[PDB]
């Protein structure tokens, strides 16, 4: 899931952006 | 930007930041 990828290693803001709309 | 690995709290204080006055939510897991 998303959660894994920013907790694991480093979300830009650009994937920040699908946790919202 | 800064980079940093986002995980608990430290995740969601940074989507107040991305997604501004929109808001966001958040799935957690028990």
């Amino acid at each position: 899931g998303i959660v894994e990828q920013c907790c694991t290693s480093i979300c830009s803001l650009y994937q920040l952006e699908n946790y919202c709309n | 930007f800064v980079n940093q690995h986002l995980c608990g709290s430290h995740l969601v204080e940074a989507l107040y930041l991305v997604c501004g006055e929109r808001g966001f939510f958040y799935t957690p897991k028990t």
